[PDB]
């Protein structure tokens, strides 16, 4: 049975009853920066399992009326263990990551996901005239989420869904390394995103390498009686984490 | 005599070693304890199923 | 030889394979080991399990009974000592038998005779070494109904004669049993109309032991008192099962009175602050 | 419960429940009211040095339609006891998602810094603790139980050993039984 | 010339052009821990560069009537880049150091330093009846200081200098791994210590595994208008850092 | 085997040759000797440090504790003997230890029981020989309360019956430890919040000791004291370091007064004049 | 038996000196005390410098 897996990585072990195969990033798996291609002189540190690992982020609820919601990396786990640590202390850094969204329900309730990895997910503002906040762009492990209309803030960013905050298709989106969340077929979600930018390494902290975006496209439902609360976990694990430039901690 | 040398236990000084016995009396009750009887097969209690489980797959299926 | 298992090394994983995963209702024991959910390191583990062999827990010498037996015939006190063998009077060893159900060894036994002189105004004695004797007597043989008894010429009966200052008097004996193993317990009856003895009075019987003074009288009246020690070796057991939870109540049976599963606490949830800088 | 079978109950309810731990307990395998009395804590007590991993399976009681995700981590002895979900996912854990195979297994590895642990624990030969909290939540369909019951099993691992034998302190006695 | 000499770890080099060779704690260099050695389990993280580096403690200054000085090592380290970080999350730890203690002056100054690294330096109390205190044993990278006198702190410890704080004698503190820095030669003093300790790996909070003493057996001296400031800096590099029980930050 | 080295035959000299100069801030102790700073004469010298051996040094039997318990009821008088095994309350075999920080052997443990009679006006006595018995309860195990405690069953416990006017009792030991080398100093505490015990108590628990009469009672009061000895052998030491200079205050911990480096004198240039024809 | 014969130390009548030994337990805890290991290795205390220095020479140059 296909259904069943177990991803372990560090000292974190994730299981699964109800999965639905594996997306691979553009068909590659996380790997270490090769010599041909490195730029910073200096010897990387790899503390492996140390930051290698699964780390979860708050939860979040699935309501009969919510759009969606998002996070940016690596800057959402600015404060997850010794992978926050090597943020602070180094000028540069280089992760895979293994994002696994969870989300169950029952035979008897209906909805559907899309688990959506974006690469530079430029967003737009509220108000066309004016700029973003990195703020309002991404706030730690606490989740930004999508609006069902449209937005006004000063330096907000456009929640729309239909526009997905960077004026395209949502139902475009699946060119990106995703999966769906079919609740009566899924009970959740992996993705391995493999190291993509245009530079070997970068900063972790100015620079916002990926947003994942949970947009649901079949509203939840279900009877009365049956159970209300249907959260939503998104637990991530980086790979093949390097980091070059070490110096003092950066002040947040 | 009919002696018998065996191996005695690790000492607090390692990484002569054995010891010799010779039984005097005529029944084998009056011999000493078999404290060096290392068998073991725990499958009789932890995996008394009738079809082998192999731990890498499910139990039910 | 009795060596634990080593750690293989581990890495990353990401497949279809369930070892966390597993069903208790087969009654199967999940044989997973930490190398299986997580990455661990190579370890030559070079333990050993050499002390948990059933040989070295059970051969140890461990009291089984204790009686007092005095010198000089005066009030009702008894001068020699009787006891139908059993090791159902001293919870401590009694505790460990009942781990197994049933049992197959032979047997070190030691005694450990002490005396003494009772308390007294005018008590000035000079009285030779005390010498005793402890007679052994199979189910059947003749019993002894005093210090002066003809049963203890001992004519085929075992028996030891030790005289205090020495060291403890000490025997071997083979397997017993009339069985192919000692029971401990035995949920049936004496008698086939289901009645009658219960349990393990109804079929252990390793018969009884005496002991007495062989000195014929003190001047002032003298106490002794008698310590058996069993010690099984070149053992063997079967069946294990559930320690003993209920504090042991008669010698005869397994009566007890309703006791807790374990000790409490606040909360499921309650794990005490060790950390206060 | 110190005398009924709710000792064993480990209740897991619908509806949010976030940041809410449902349970957790020190790692003394003999000394742990938890453990103490176990066939494995059982048997430590004839001990006073043990060593080695331990396997904690969970069952899930519930209905064939309940369904959740727990997260049961092991965090070594230096820190308090965590307090949020966060803190106990730093730690050794594991993401037990309920389905077909009712039972998941949490191998608590031997991370210790001596060979051996006395079954007597102090704070020298600390072990950690053992927090669960939930990953997701318990989603249920209409007509059916909103509480659950988790039973919880304890036993050694093949790299498991005692090795100081001593009295159980779990019996004793006033005077010869009769 | 073998008064010349460089240290290299990490992103961190010493040079020293007065030095008096290198002491190789006893004879052994550090080591990561082998198989056949090790207890734990897991697998350990070993962020190599990241915390095998130079740290620089705060300097001390070095008077006509100073007594001397003392650290506690890994505890003093705590707070320094990532290696205090890794002490923070985990509960093992194991490490090698590299001690550097610089102290130049001139060839008008003099004076005689005794470099020691005492392992498990256990001290007595001022007050022989009562107990001391964590906070006087070890405070960061603020170095103790011995007295010339007797002590009579509740909790202190007995920094009287003839007794080393150990009930022993000064003049035998030669049988630990040490160096002199005689100013009319020297200019520094390094020592290697390899992991000395009954366990392959302990706690790095709990335990204090080796105390560093500085103490001047030549009582510093010079004439008028000579410098009258010798500062004695200390600079200590890990080797070897493994670290093993990955959970959360301990609260200092 | 153990021999020393020899001095080789050195004549006159005068080079660039300089083992007399050095520099003891390197850390290095000079490794000169006699035939390099003079003229000397080849000698062979069989003398041998074989008893400088670490082995032959700690291995010799050593008082460790010393406790009295009384036969008799009577008063507040301890009628049984209670110990947390170590050898941090007798200065002597303390101070050896200390030499080193870590160490590694089994051990010989050797016991002087000896009795008597309290003094009184009217103690005409005829007691038998006292039997005594020692038991070691290792970390958890369950403590006896009364010379009459069902502890005293030793079901598991090591325990020894001895009876006076035999040789002393004895017994060999393992290396318990739960580490690789027992620790003679611990400079950590117990709790990681840097708190509770500091020291050698913050991690040695070699378990506790106790010791009684088996005899019932006695006429008239009496005691007895025990001597513990230890002698380590299959010895190993690790990282020397300074003798012990200050009297031993505590067996807790290593407090001390400021002592003295040494003892005194008249001045750096005193020698006491021997030679006065 | 498994008999182990060695050289005895030196008599007052030097310049048939050796012993018989056999054990008879099972624990090497048993076994009597090495009083015959001549091991040494100063090194570690008189010289644990890196760069090896010759006698004959200065020490720093
Ligand atoms: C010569 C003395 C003979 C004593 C016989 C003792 C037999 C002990 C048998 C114990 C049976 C049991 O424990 O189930
Ligand atoms: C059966 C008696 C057991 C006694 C155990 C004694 C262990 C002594 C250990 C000494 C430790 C030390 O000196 O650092």
């Amino acid at each position: 049975s296909d259904r069943v897996r177990s991803l372990t990585l560090g000292n974190s072990t994730i299981t699964t009853q109800e999965s639905a195969n594996v997306v691979v990033g553009y068909g590659r798996w996380p790997e270490y920066l090769r010599d041909d291609e490195a730029t910073a002189e200096d010897q990387p540190t790899q503390p492996d399992v140390a930051t290698c690992r699964f780390y979860t982020l708050e939860s979040v609820q699935w309501e009969k009326n919510s759009a969606g919601w998002w996070w940016k990396f690596p800057e959402a786990l600015k404060d997850m263990g010794l992978f926050g640590q090597n943020m602070l202390y180094h000028y540069l850094g280089r992760a895979g990551y293994t994002i696994h969204v969870q989300c169950n329900a029952s035979k008897f309730h209906q909805g559907c996901l899309l688990v959506v990895c974006v690469p530079e997910a430029e967003m737009g503002c509220s108000q066309t005239d004016k700029e973003v906040a990195a703020m309002n762009l991404t706030k730690g492990e606490a989740a930004h989420k999508f609006e069902p209309t449209k937005t006004n803030g000063e330096h907000t960013v456009q929640s729309i869904v239909c526009n997905a905050g960077m004026g395209v298709g949502v139902g475009n989106l699946t060119i990106y390394p995703h999966q769906w969340i079919n609740l009566r077929t899924n009970n959740c979600a992996t993705i391995v995103m493999p190291y993509v930018n245009s530079v070997p390494m970068d900063n972790m902290f100015r620079h916002y390498n990926f947003t994942l975006m949970v947009i649901p496209f079949a509203p939840l439902d279900y009877a009365a009686q049956a159970s209300e609360y249907v959260p939503v976990t998104v637990t991530i694990a980086p790979m093949c984490a390097e980091y070059n430039g070490l110096r003092l901690a950066y002040q947040q | 005599m009919g002696a018998q040398v065996s191996t005695q236990k690790t000492g607090a000084h390692e990484t002569i070693i054995h010891y010799t016995n010779i039984n005097y009396y005529k029944d084998a009750a009056s011999n000493s304890a078999n404290r060096q009887d290392f068998t073991q097969d725990p499958g009789k209690f932890t995996e008394p199923v009738k079809d082998i489980m192999i731990k890498t797959m499910p139990a039910l299926n | 030889i009795a060596r634990v298992a080593d750690t293989v090394a581990s890495g990353p994983s990401n497949s279809t394979s369930i070892p966390a995963l597993t069903a208790v209702e087969t009654g199967h024991t999940s044989q997973v080991e930490p190398s299986d959910t997580m990455q661990t390191r190579h370890v030559k583990n070079y333990h050993s399990r050499s002390e948990s062999t059933v040989e070295n827990f059970l051969s140890r010498s461990a009291c089984v009974y204790i009686e007092e037996y005095y010198t000089k015939d005066q009030d009702n006190v008894n001068r020699y000592m009787s006891w139908t063998i059993n090791a159902r009077r001293m919870v401590q060893l009694r505790r460990k038998f009942e781990l197994f159900t049933y049992m197959r060894f032979d047997m070190e036994i030691t005694f450990v005779i002490t005396s003494r002189q009772l308390p007294g105004t005018s008590i000035a004695q000079d009285m030779p070494p005390l010498t005793h004797q402890i007679m052994y007597i199979p189910p059947g043989g003749p019993v002894p109904n005093s210090v002066t008894d003809f049963a203890w010429q001992t004519s085929t009966n075992p028996s030891i004669f030790w005289t205090e200052g020495n060291a403890p008097p000490r025997m071997s004996i083979p397997f017993i049993s009339i069985g192919n193993a000692y029971s401990n317990f035995y949920d049936g009856w004496s008698h086939f109309s289901q009645n009658g003895v219960y349990g393990y009075n109804a079929l252990n019987n390793m018969g009884k032991l005496y002991a007495r003074h062989v000195n014929k009288d003190t001047p002032y009246q003298m106490s002794s008192t008698i310590r058996v020690y069993f010690k099984p070796k070149h053992i063997r057991v079967w069946v294990p099962r559930p320690p003993r939870l209920s504090p042991y109540i008669k010698s005869s049976n397994v009566n007890f009175n309703p006791t807790n599963l374990t000790d409490e606490r606040s909360s499921i949830t309650y794990v005490p602050d060790t950390i206060r800088p | 419960n110190l005398q009924s079978m709710d000792a064993y109950h480990i209740e897991v309810n619908t509806g949010n429940y976030q940041g809410e731990k449902i349970f957790a307990f020190q790692m003394q395998p003999g000394l742990e009211s938890v453990f103490k009395r176990t066939l494995m804590g059982e048997i430590l007590n004839y001990y006073a040095h043990w060593s080695g991993s331990i396997k904690l399976t969970f069952t899930f009681c519930g209905s064939a339609m309940a369904t959740g995700k727990l997260l049961l981590a092991y965090s070594p002895p230096g820190a308090d006891v965590p307090a949020t979900r966060k803190q106990a996912m730093l730690g050794t854990h594991m993401i037990w998602d309920i389905g077909l195979q009712s039972s998941c297994v949490l191998c608590i590895p031997w991370i210790s810094q001596t060979h051996y642990r006395l079954v007597q624990q102090d704070e020298y030969t600390s072990a950690g603790n053992v927090t669960c909290w939930y990953q997701t939540g318990i989603v249920v369909p209409p007509g059916t139980p909103n509480k659950c019951v988790v039973l919880c099993f304890a036993s050694a691992c093949n790299d498991f050993s005692v090795r100081m034998l001593r009295d159980t302190p779990f019996i004793g006695q006033t005077a010869l039984l009769q």
